[PDB]
C-alpha cells in the first residue's frame, strides 16, 4: 500500500525520465527526418534552378 | 578492522539468508517479548517504517 506507492512512484520517475529521453530519441529521429526533408527540397530547388537556368542558356544561344 | 570486517561479513551472510521479491524483499525473524520495544524502535527507523 504505502510501500506500493513509494516503490511504484520510484519506478514511475525512473522510467518516465528514461522514456522522455526516448521521446528525445524520437525527436532526434524527427529532427533528422526534417534534415533529410530540407536536403530533399533544397537539392530539388538547386536542381530545378540549374536545369532551367541551363535551359534559358540553351534557348538564348538558339 | 577485523571487527568491522566481521560486522560487514555477518551482514552479507545474513542478507544471503533473506527472501527477495523482484525489487521487493521479505524478512522473517523470531525475537523475544522482552525486546519488542527496541525492535519497534528499530523498525520505525526504516524508509517510512516500510
Amino acid at each position: 500500500s504505502k510501500l506500493e506507492a513509494i516503490l511504484s512512484q520510484e519506478v514511475e520517475a525512473e522510467i518516465q525520465a528514461l522514456l522522455q529521453e526516448a521521446e528525445a530519441k524520437a525527436e532526434a529521429v524527427k529532427r533528422e527526418a526534417e534534415e533529410k526533408a530540407k536536403a530533399l527540397l533544397q537539392a530539388r530547388e538547386r536542381a530545378l534552378e540549374a536545369q532551367y537556368r541551363a535551359a534559358l542558356r540553351r534557348a538564348e544561344s538558339a | 578492522l577485523w571487527t568491522r570486517a566481521q560486522d560487514e561479513v555477518a551482514r552479507l551472510k545474513a542478507l544471503e539468508e533473506l527472501a527477495s521479491g523482484r525489487f521487493g524483499f521479505a524478512l522473517l525473524g523470531y525475537v523475544p517479548v522482552k525486546a519488542k520495544p527496541k525492535v519497534e524502535e528499530a523498525l520505525a527507523r526504516h524508509k517510512e517504517s516500510v
